[PDB]
DNA sequence: GAATTAAGCAATTCGTAATCATGGTCATAGCTCCCGCG
DNA sequence: CGCGGGAGCTATGACCATGATTACGAATTGC
């Protein structure tokens, strides 16, 4: 009524409403940057602009290609002429790109997913993001599950002193070749190789990506051919506790680096075959394509499990291998020294603070999980058609319902492994009973 | 038998060809799967020829 | 630039061409009850009525609406004082030096900025009163808001009480601000910052921000 | 001091006063004056840490804190719900005060001082003097509400006061404007003080001749020159406009206890305002009781957004800016709110209102002679009838054809009318007040003095059939029981959606049980299951069915489970089956199954795989509680039904327990309702889940069961689908039946709570007795605590289309064999509005033709298609090519609203087009009449596209041109489509259909 | 096998290795056609079979490069 | 037994072909006998590529 | 028969049929010499002989001069 | 001058629009033979 | 005798028109 208005309106005219608007703005810029959860609170703050104001200029997105090509351009296989100046020379190395936008989480370039990352890593891009408030994202790179903060595109700043910074953080990070050419100087083959070398990486340098001081876009460049040699075998290369690389070998024995096992389903690579590989003076770089097999992506799955062995399994972009879990493997993941029984465990869990706050913060299904390195969607997909009898929290019986998710090769190969998953899963609940109850 | 083991050639010869296809197929490009596709299209109606002669006679 | 010819004291109305689908339809309104408005002495004179339709609307982003014209001395451009002493023009640039920091200003006048066209939603009032022609008004201020809401990208209306049907009377769904009026109780317009809320939703809209700063009078 | 409240309201001015209209014993109006606060509710620190001291603080006890947040966890360490025990004080200020962390702030102030000073707005109160302080004459200042409103005496009866008034203004076009257009006739029902009922109509006599004024007085139509002049014991008074509006003005500004219109707010007091301010300047002026503020009838906007999409604009009501107290009754949003009609024009209202059966005593030429008492219809109907009678002039006879009336007696159990009818043939026929068949322009082009009585008569109607609707929906009663039950003014009880009308008895139970209910975290939003539809095991029934529906099922469940935001204990959820069974061992462990029900649901996340809510039954929670309250009062309102005799106070008592009912599952709907202070995810989840398990078990216990030999044996145990009970769980349950009964029964429907049990039997008197010992049985074996169902009907002939669409006749639980039974459409095209009167007469026809040719069961039923899809072609093309049937058979209605997600979307187009082109403007909420209108030189269109384009929307002044025809091809293709879901041979079906609408026909799917 | 570069080349040369064989069994079908044109009476049972297994093998080998997205 | 058996259809295919021909050829007409002779000898250099087929060993 | 138009060309369409035999049992000849297995050709070299010295009357008769 | 509302989901039908199956057509790459000039 | 120009044929991928499927909102109603 007339004590009510004519149509109930809300504060339409705060400053919350002003920084709502801002923020709505600010993520609206970087819709192509961000993970799902600025995502989701982008469509939020759009839900709200329109239950507010009654129109917004910007709409709900349900799916967003992910991709940073805004800051760079099209890339030139052929020699060119450089402009004089000072520039910020960059290495480009083979590993999956990923961004650490102002939505706080590692996400993956061409899918939108926020990455797990290792909390000291996390921890040293949050002290990097809190220490100037200008950044877009971070271009990280993961390579044998090696983070190396390859750029940091900045809307005002220049990148060269943060990357200094991100090192003071243990952040990994690449050498620099800051020097002013000065005079148009032509990018021959011979001179990316003098530079992949003052580069001075053992490590796979792909690209090479230069920054001007006074120009944005900054433009990346690549010198190769491509070939296609005759593959002999593909094998694994244990790059940690658990996890293995794939590469597949030729004929005449040189190793082609694969970025991924996702990498390695895309291309549908098979022994026996030709594969679209980039050539380079140092290493060799597979292509990123799709290949054009007639099998499906779990048929190309069973195939590299029966080739490369029956006890790896997907695990994210690495081969996770299956072997006996006990105390030790615990341990390493618990990073603390190694405990033969569960009292000296306790007690050393006991001793650590940090350790038992994270042993509270999350679950002990989570907990066994992350201990035997299985991937959280295929182990969700396995213990969703199995069945399980429970005595005090323990299991004591446990038989598989539906055997449909049998034929994925990683949720059989888990399945392998579940007694070890049982064991470990009985001693982190029993370390849970005694620690806190 | 100059058919039988003629044939029986056609099928080794033709068993190369076809793994020397799986050996590339993967990694074609969309104009030359064009013109492999076309190519296999008359390899089946010329075999279907060939099937319809030796069935009516 | 176009004119039509109307029976009743203005006697004539000259439009810009962006008001050309409204016109016919404000001409039989505005016959119909301009032989009752035009009894009262109206706070504007009558020729004045029709001053915001010489202004195009291609070029406005922004409609600042107010409800009524002043209740004395409206000089038909909403929001104008030539002698600078209406409250409402005075807390607008009250608000709009806070935001720019421009202090040192004679007098403020919206129809003067770039993009920002200044609306009384009913377009005259009698001498000391408030919406008292609202019954005149009420057909013509519906068809010219929702013309002006169909060029225009923000629609900013100064009231609350005055504007919280201000969904109802448009139809089309607008970029709609229903902010505090000037004159209102307890400081909430020195509290409103509206206009920040109009830039970053044009910026939302793909759109020129307004700069604020060009309505001042020096 | 003895009086009785009437009307609450608040002051318009700055000075905040809280006002009672309230009349005593004697008939004396009495005005109580109030300081009307800001409540605010705050702790005892924040009490005492307040640097401006409260104007006024109450001690409101120590009362428990709960903050109702609705927290997942993943394991069963759920941390104990918020609950801060503390003193609480009732802060009041007369001006508005921002409180930090003040509670309980979603209740208004109004609210605060029912409840705060334990005054029913709807009481009887002895006064005590000694705090009141006489401003002037009638009104009283009360500084403490308390010890003054202490005596709450039994109600007593008052003679209110009343103001039914229409009016009749000119138009050349299709709608009066007040700027051009005179008002021709202001018709008052005016109720006095005393009961005296006075109706008068002033005619304007500046639209007549002198010649006719003079005519006009010489058959005794009063001439006045001024308001001194004007008596209101003459029926028909002669004046001039400006007369007429102070005559509206003097009237209006009376401080009556009920003004009421129908679209009076919207048109009739708006134009009397407008043409008052036009010709003389003056304004209606409302002054306060005390004198201090007056202020003027400016109509204002309410407009309602919907709270579901886009939350556009969905409906719109008009009210009066008055503070005398008076309360301006709209009956035009009264009705549009509580009823569910076609259009909501005073005709349409007029005849589903107003229908009676009548049979003909004499038959004439040109005159049919009705009769109707207590048995053509049911009592109170024919004298309901004969009130409506006694000023109306036209009567509508089996809903097509309108009859004038010749001469009217108004009998003592009923009525006796004359009728300008054709001769018809059938002995009883429904008499109601439709449409009038009078063209309302065509009378103003050719205005004579006969023509200006006459639309006299028919605005006298209009202003009385004001009050006769009001009577008939028994707004006195509802507005008591809203004042009571909701705790909110009289003007304000049914201007409110289910929010406010819960906050009031919301308040009372949380200052009675000392629990606040507060929030910290964002409420956020999930799609959750509904009720459980099951779906039609037969298309027909031969065999009758059992109606078994639980009472207040929802609400029921609510107070079964405790299902209330803070008596939630944790929702625990699990993304895999082994957490979700660790869980569960835990979850019985932990939570006895007694004090803590535990709620499966789905999950309201894809990851996650189960989902339990834990809800404590040891203390009652406030939903329960609020849920207790709103089922007593259906249960007293349903017992007050049950002891009704007339048809009209049936009518008006079911709409009360309706109304309760429907209030009730808003209890319900608003823990689901995301913007609701009581919103709980958790518990609205629960309650479907709940009410869900309860129809399973209600159906596992009645399919397949039989009786035999006198003993009732259901199919599966009599168990508690979430606990062990002590109660019996044996399914072999002894009867009260005699032993030669052997029937089997089986479930072959089931909606939400409602379940189908088709007995074999076809006797009605044999089902109904069989009927009610399951009843019985169920009510006490199968059921626990308080889930009841009642037994309403036996469904014989039993037609269902689909799940929720069926038609059968209704044999109730107090009707018999030889009771005749009414026929029940639930969702077929006979209820839905957007069907046409063609297209629901056409269904009715051809379902009642296939009713004859399945029961004579001598011919294969592809015959039967053969000879309806004949039929039906002979139909269409007769209709097609003669256009006998009428533009009104084919008009389609839809509800005006803004609440679109698509700005362009063609409903809101066409009426923003119709509002551009046309004079009269369709409000939102507002029903329109719409109908495909296509040109007339069009042929039979084979394949339908653009058919939104074709939508025309028919008003009261549209004619069809000759031009333009009826788009049949549309109205046809659904009729059509409707008629091949009820036949067999599919094939033949689709065949048809492509030879008359060019495309595939869409079946529905057992 | 070994080590290629610009596959295209190397498509060009099993191409012109389907072409042959497709003019091979085009002269199969030729004097086959001759062959019993001349009366003389054959048995193809094994010679269906021959043509069966090798359309088999047809359609594998074609299976893997038939459609595109 | 099937080549030679094939060659001999062949070579009584052409015995009618040589003996109809040399019906006609009474008159032949210049245009037409130089499309013959060049088609003679096309079909010639393929003779003399199965009798270098046939050499060859 | 007039004008021996049809005359000439179902002669030249004969010949057609005619070399693409022949190239076909020069095409299946390759095929079972490059199969490996042993045959002999002296029936075959008698018959290329007698076809021959035919075709050679014939090249002598059909010249137009 | 401001002042805060606002029940849930299930299921069916109907119109509109995006998506896809089927089919017709249209450039287009083979493709293969005829004609021709050196 | 040998290879280029040309022209009829023959599929063949690509593109577009037309109709059937399905998601998707709206209206309505059962609850
Ligand atoms: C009508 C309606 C019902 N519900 C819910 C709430 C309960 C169930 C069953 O209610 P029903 O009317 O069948 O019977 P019910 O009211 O439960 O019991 P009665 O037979 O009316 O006593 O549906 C609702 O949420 N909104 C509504 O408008
Ligand atoms: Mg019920």
């Amino acid at each position: 009524m007339h004590h009510h208005h004519h149509h109930g309106t809300g504060s339409m005219t705060s400053s919350a409403d002003l920084t709502n608007l801002k923020e709505l703005l600010s993520l609206y810029k970087s819709l192509r940057f961000s993970d799902s959860v600025a995502i989701e609170k982008y469509n939020s703050l759009v839900e709200w602009g329109t239950s507010t104001y009654w129109k917004i200029g910007v709409q709900k997105v349900t799916n967003v290609e992910t991709s940073i090509s805004d800051y760079y351009d099209e890339v030139k296989n052929k020699p060119f002429n450089i402009d004089p100046g000072y520039y910020i020379f960059l290495p480009v190395y083979f590993g999956s790109v990923f961004i650490y936008s102002k939505g706080k989480n590692m996400v993956e370039l061409g899918s939108g997913n926020s990455f797990q990352i290792p909390d000291e890593i996390r921890s040293a891009c949050n002290k990097v993001l809190d220490s100037d408030n200008g950044i877009d994202f971070l271009r990280f790179v993961l390579l044998n599950n090696r983070w190396i903060m390859e750029d940091a595109i900045s809307k005002y700043q220049s990148p060269v002193n943060i990357f200094k910074l991100a090192s003071e953080y243990g952040l990994n990070i690449p050498n620099y070749l800051e020097i002013e050419i000065e005079e148009d100087t032509l990018f021959d083959d011979e001179l990316y190789s003098i530079m992949e070398r003052s580069f001075d990486d053992t490590f796979p340098k792909i690209s090479i990506s230069y920054i001007k001081l006074g120009e944005l876009k900054r433009q990346v460049v690549d010198f190769f051919k491509f070939s296609f040699m005759y593959i002999e075998s593909i094998k694994v290369d244990r790059i940690g506790d658990n996890i293995f690389i794939p590469s597949v070998i030729t004929k005449s024995g040189k190793k082609i680096l694969v970025k991924d096992v996702d990498h390695l389903i895309r291309s549908k690579v098979r022994e026996h075959t030709f594969v679209k590989v980039k050539k380079k003076n140092t290493f060799s770089i597979l292509y990123d394509y799709d290949g054009n097999g007639t099998e499906t992506r779990g048929e190309v799955i069973k195939r590299i499990i029966d080739t490369i062995g029956r006890d790896y399994y997907v695990n994210g972009k690495y081969f996770s291998k299956v072997g006996i879990a006990g105390l030790k493997q615990l341990t390493n993941k618990l990073d603390i020294n190694e405990c033969a029984t569960v009292d000296e465990l306790v007690d050393e869990i006991n001793k650590s603070g940090t350790v038992k706050r994270k042993i509270k913060n999350q679950s002990v299904f989570d907990l066994s999980r992350e201990c035997l390195g299985y991937p959280e969607a295929d182990f969700i997909t396995l213990v969703n058609n199995m069945r399980f009898k429970i005595e005090n929290c323990k299991v004591v019986n446990f038989n598989i319902e539906n055997t449909n998710c049998l034929n994925n090769p990683s949720i059989e190969t888990i399945y392998g492994n579940f007694n070890q998953f049982v064991s470990i899963f009985n001693t982190v609940t029993d370390v849970k009973k005694r620690l806190f109850e | 038998s100059d058919l039988k083991v003629a044939t029986d050639n056609i099928v080794k010869d033709l068993k190369k060809i076809i793994t020397r296809i799986s050996a590339v197929s993967t990694v074609l490009e969309d104009v030359q799967a064009a013109g492999i596709s076309r190519q296999f299209t008359s390899m089946t109606k010329a075999i279907t020829t060939l099937s319809d002669l030796v069935t009516e006679g | 630039m176009n004119s039509v010819t109307i029976s009743h004291a203005p006697y004539t109305i000259t439009y810009h061409d962006d008001w050309e689908p409204v016109m016919s339809q404000l001409v039989e309104f505005y016959n119909e009850v301009a032989s009752w408005l035009l009894r009262d002495e109206t706070s504007p004179i009558p020729d004045k009525f029709f001053i915001q339709l010489k202004q195009p609307l291609r070029n406005k982003r922004v409609c600042v609406c107010g409800i009524d014209p002043y209740p004395k001395d409206g000089t038909g451009v909403p929001f104008e004082s030539p002698n600078f002493t209406k409250k409402s023009i005075k807390e607008i640039a009250s608000s709009i030096s806070r935001l720019t920091g421009v202090i040192d200003y004679k007098g403020y006048n919206l129809n003067i900025i770039d993009g920002v066209i200044p609306w009384n939603y009913y377009l005259s009032c009698k001498l000391g009163e408030t919406k008292s022609h609202a019954i005149y008004w009420d057909k013509i201020s519906k068809l010219l808001l929702q013309h002006i809401t169909k060029h225009v990208s923000v629609l900013y209306c100064l009231g609350k009480t005055d504007f919280s049907n201000i969904r109802a009377k448009l139809e089309s769904p607008v970029t709609t601000i229903v902010g505090y009026h000037p004159a209102a109780r307890d400081h909430q317009f020195e509290k409103d910052r509206s206009f920040e809320i109009i830039n970053v939703l044009l910026e939302l809209d793909n759109k020129t921000p307004i700069n604020w700063a060009q309505g001042f009078i020096y | 001091m003895d009086v009785r409240c009437i009307n609450w309201f608040e002051s318009h001015g700055e000075n905040r006063f809280l006002y009672l209209k309230s009349r005593c014993r004697n008939g004396e109006t009495v005005f109580i004056r109030f300081p009307h606060y800001f409540y605010y509710v705050v702790t005892d620190e924040i009490y005492q840490s307040l640097s401006p001291p409260p104007f006024n603080a109450r001690p409101m006890g120590k009362m428990r804190t709960i903050d109702i947040d609705e927290t997942i966890s993943y394991n069963l360490d759920i941390k104990d719900r918020k609950c801060s025990v503390a003193d609480m004080w009732l802060i009041e200020e007369p001006k508005k005060r921002s409180i930090q962390n003040a509670t309980m702030d979603e209740f208004f102030n109004i609210s605060w001082f029912y409840i705060s000073n334990g005054i029913s707005p709807d009481g009887c109160y002895s006064l005590d003097e000694q705090y009141l302080t006489k401003i002037n004459n009638g009104c009283y200042h009360c500084d403490d509400p308390r010890n003054c409103f202490a005596k709450e005496i039994p109600r007593f009866d008052i003679p209110r006061s009343y103001l039914f008034l229409d009016i009749e203004c000119h138009f050349d076009k299709k709608f009066p404007s007040v700027f051009i257009n005179p008002i021709s006739h202001t018709s008052y029902c005016y109720i006095d003080l005393s009961g005296k009922r006075l109706l008068f109509t002033l005619i304007n006599e500046e639209m007549l001749t002198e010649q006719e004024i003079q005519e006009a007085v010489d058959r005794g139509c009063l001439r006045i020159q001024s308001l001194m002049e004007m008596d209101y014991e003459r029926e028909l008074v002669l004046c001039s406009e400006i007369v007429l509006l102070r005559i509206a003005k003097q009237l209006l500004e009376l401080t009556f206890d009920y003004v009421v219109t129908f679209n009076g707010h919207n048109f009739d007091l708006r134009y009397i305002t407008n043409r008052l301010e036009l010709l003389t300047g003056e304004k209606i002026i409302f002054r306060s009781p005390d004198k201090k503020e007056a202020v003027h009838l400016c109509i204002y906007e309410r407009n309602q957004s919907s709270h579901k999409g886009v939350c556009g604009m969905a409906n719109t009501t008009f009210h009066v800016n008055n503070n005398n107290g008076t309360i301006f009754f709209d009956l035009y949003s009264f009705i549009q709110k509580s009823e569910k009609l076609d259009s909501y024009k005073l005709d349409s209202i007029s005849k589903n209102a107003f229908s009676c059966m009548g049979k003909v005593l004499n038959r004439g030429v040109r005159e049919m002679t009705f009769i109707g008492d207590d048995t053509t219809d049911a009592k109170g109907k024919a004298d309901t009838f004969a009130k409506v009678l006694t000023t109306g002039n036209y009567v509508t006879v089996d809903e097509d054809i309108i009859c004038k009336v010749i001469r009217k007696d108004i009998l003592e159990n009923g009525f006796k009318v004359v009728l300008s009818c054709p001769t018809l043939p059938n002995d009883i026929y429904k008499l109601s007040f439709g449409k009038d068949d009078i063209d309302l322009a065509q009378m103003y082009k050719d205005y004579n003095l006969n023509i200006a009585l006459d639309m006299a008569r028919y605005c006298i109607h209009d202003a009385c059939l004001c009050q006769y609707l009001w009577e008939y929906y028994g707004v006195e009663t509802k507005t008591d029981a809203g004042a009571a039950t909701y705790v909110l003014p009289q003007s304000m009880v049914f201007e409110y959606r289910a929010s406010t009308i819960i906050k009031g008895p919301l308040l009372k139970l949380l200052l009675e049980t000392k629990t606040i209910l507060v929030r910290s975290e964002t409420k956020q939003k999930f799609p959750y299951e509904g009720g459980k539809v099951f779906a039609p095991k037969q298309k027909m029934f031969s065999n009758n069915v059992l109606i078994f529906d639980y009472n207040s099922l929802y609400p029921n469940v609510c107070i079964f489970g405790n299902l209330s935001p803070e008596t939630l204990v944790g929702v625990v959820v699990s993304t895999n089956r082994l957490e979700e069974e660790i869980n569960n061992q835990l979850l019985l462990q932990k939570y006895p199954p007694p004090r803590y029900i535990t709620v499966h649901c789905e999950p309201r996340l894809p990851n996650l795989i189960s989902e339990i809510a834990i809800f404590d039954r040891s203390i009652e929670g406030t939903i329960p509680r609020l849920l207790r309250t709103f089922l007593a009062e259906r249960a007293r309102y349903k017992k007050m039904l049950k002891q009704a005799t007339s048809s009209t106070e049936k009518a008006i008592y079911d709409s009360m327990q309706y109304t309760y009912k429907i209030v009730a599952n808003s209890v319900y709907g608003l823990m689901g309702f995301r913007n609701s202070a009581l919103y709980s995810y958790a518990s609205a989840k629960s309650c479907t889940s709940i009410g869900r398990r309860m129809i399973l078990y209600l159906e596992s216990v009645l399919n397949g069961a039989e009786l035999s030999n006198g003993m009732l044996r259901f199919a599966n145990t009599l168990s508690n689908p979430f606990y062990m009970d002590d109660r019996d769980i044996n399914p072999i349950v002894k009867t009260s039946l005699p032993i030669d009964y052997r029937f089997r029964f089986r479930s072959v429907y089931g909606d939400t709570d409602s379940v189908f049990t088709e007995i074999d039997s076809q006797d009605v008197d044999k089902s109904i007795e069989i009927a009610k010992e399951l009843e019985r049985l169920i009510n006490s074996r199968v059921l626990f605590n308080n889930f009841k169902i009642e037994f309403e009907a036996v469904y014989k002939n039993l037609i269902m289309q689909s799940k929720k669409k069926y038609t059968t006749m209704k044999y109730s639980a107090s009707s018999n064999s030889k009771s005749v039974p009414e026929r029940i459409n639930k969702g077929t095209s006979e209820t839905r509005r957007d069907v046409s009167k063609f297209h629901k007469n056409m269904i009715k026809t051809y379902k009642t033709r296939l009713s004859e040719m399945l029961s004579e069961g001598r011919m294969n039923s592809n015959q039967v298609c053969i000879d309806i899809l004949r039929s039906l072609e002979t139909d269409l093309r007769s209709e097609f090519d003669s256009r006998s049937s009428p533009l009104e058979l084919f008009m389609l209605s839809r509800m005006h609203h803004s609440n679109y997600k698509s700005a362009d979307n063609p409903n809101m187009y066409l009426v923003t087009e119709y509002n551009k082109n046309n004079p009269e403007t369709i409000e939102l909420g507002e029903r329109y009449y719409f109908a495909y209108i296509c040109p007339a030189n069009v042929p039979w269109t084979k394949k339908l596209v653009n058919i939104k384009t074709y939508e025309t929307i028919i008003d009261r002044s549209f004619k069809l041109g000759s031009n333009q025809r009826i788009f049949y091809e549309v109205y046809f293709k659904r009729l059509t489509s409707e008629i091949v879901n009820l036949l067999d041979n599919k094939v033949l079906c689709i065949s048809f259909f492509q030879r008359m609408f060019g495309s595939r026909p869409t079946f529905y799917e057992a």
